């Protein structure tokens, strides 16, 4: 379980990162923030 | 909200955002600039 | 009468994969006595791919020239795809066409040290007439990758032999491939002349380091209005590796007039090689023989099946006479306890 849940959340982190890389190369009005918070808070509730 | 990338999608995947593309720091109070020009021309022979 | 009809659009932007550049022409032509002449070329280019088409149809009357290509190329850092078509077809009184298919891709991925490469072509020659038919298509390939989890090597050749004259049919296949770790060469014949004959031909040689060599060969005449079948059925297989043993199989018969045998003959001495040292030891004598006549018939049927240390002989013989009247019953079996 341990192996298997490393390997899904490696593969989360590679989502994050490419998703907050796409947010803050957009323009935004004030939520850039707030997702790359939304997504921090997503990797915690699947390392929990 | 209506400085959103406009395209078409020959590749859905964008390495790298239009926008980011075009340098712009752009803002809400900065004026977006559209203009179509179409012109269409039916031509009859005026010597008959 | 005449219509240009042209076409440029450019749709720009960034990220030059996402800039095309669309060209397209149509030119028709048709004067009052009726040649007439089409022609077509249509062209994108973006930086993701690029294909190219060109077209040109005639109509003389009786006679039609169809030319047509059509060439696309994918091009991407890990691989670049490469697919081209020439058609030509012609029709003046037969109906012959040509159509040329080049494929080909190298695809590399350096991340696990992948490399993979195969170039087709795909080439049909075809020709209609009323009373004639002449098809032949060569399926010509080759291939080549190195990957840790796969690595394979090798040249594929097929050629098609269909052809039609008279009542008469021709037909020749034949497929010899080669491969780092499969051999085999497969001719195939066939002929038949009208309600007249049959000939059938095979011929089939597989080679393999790992099972050994396997060889089959077998032959048919048959011809008609006389009722007379004769085929010849013969193999021999060797077989290496987990299994190792032989199997022959020799198939005889001749259906005539008033008279029809048949000599079935299957032999099979295999020591299979279980895991943990254990081998099981195959060794059956299954053979047939059959005669029939309009006055007397015979059927014999013997088997001889032993498995490691348990044999079985059954044995069974008929044979219809006016003379004596054949029942017999032998049966024999040991099954070690």
């Amino acid at each position: 379980l341990s192996q298997v849940y490393s390997k899904v959340h490696n593969g989360s982190e590679i989502l994050f990162s490419y998703f907050q890389d796409l947010v803050i190369t957009l323009p935004f009005e004030l939520r850039k923030h707030k997702l790359i918070d939304v997504i921090s808070m997503y990797r915690e509730l699947l390392k929990d | 909200l209506l400085d959103s990338p406009i395209k078409v999608p020959l590749l859905l995947s964008e390495p790298i955002n239009i926008i980011d593309a075009l340098e712009m720091r752009d803002a809400v109070e900065k004026p977006q600039e559209f203009t179509i020009v179409a012109f269409v021309k039916y031509d009859k022979n005026q010597d008959v | 009468a005449g219509i240009a009809a042209s076409i440029t659009a450019k749709g720009e932007s960034k990220l030059e994969v996402l800039n095309f550049d669309f060209q397209a022409n149509a030119q028709l032509s048709n004067p009052k006595i009726n040649p007439l002449a089409l022609k077509e070329s249509v062209k994108f280019s973006s930086k993701y791919l690029r294909t190219e088409h060109g077209s040109e149809m005639l109509f003389f009357g009786n006679a039609i020239e169809g030319k047509s290509n059509t060439v696309a190329s994918l091009h991407t850092e890990k691989n670049t795809l490469e697919l081209s078509n020439g058609v030509i077809v012609k029709i003046n009184n037969q109906l012959t066409l040509d159509s040329n298919t080049k494929y080909f891709h190298k695809l590399n991925i350096p991340k696990l040290d992948f490399s993979s490469q195969a170039d087709l072509r795909n080439e049909i020659k075809t020709l209609l007439k009323a009373g004639h038919i002449a098809w032949t298509s060569s399926g010509k390939g080759s291939w080549k990758w190195a990957c840790p989890r796969f690595s394979d090597e090798g040249t594929h050749e097929s050629q098609i032999s269909f052809t039609i004259e008279g009542p008469l049919t021709s037909f020749g296949l034949s497929n010899k491939i080669n491969s780092k770790h499969l051999r085999v060469n497969q001719n195939l014949v066939y002929e038949s002349g009208s309600l007249n004959f049959s000939k059938l031909e095979i011929q089939s040689q597989v080679d393999s380091q790992h099972v050994g060599h396997s060889v089959l060969t077998a032959k048919g005449m048959a011809l008609f209005g006389e009722g007379k079948a004769e085929f010849t059925g013969r193999h021999d297989a060797h077989l290496n590796g987990k299994v190792i043993g032989t199997l022959k199989n020799s198939l005889f018969f001749s259906a005539q007039p008033f008279e029809i045998t048949a000599s079935t003959n299957n032999e099979g001495n295999l020591k299979v090689r279980f895991p943990l040292r254990l081998t099981g030891k195959i060794d059956f004598l299954n053979n047939y023989a059959l005669f029939l006549s309009p006055s007397a018939q015979q059927a014999s049927w013997q088997v001889s099946a032993r498995f490691n240390q348990y044999k079985y002989n059954q044995n069974f013989s008929a044979g219809n006479n006016e003379n004596i009247m054949e029942a017999h019953v032998g049966i024999n079996g040991e099954a070690n306890l």
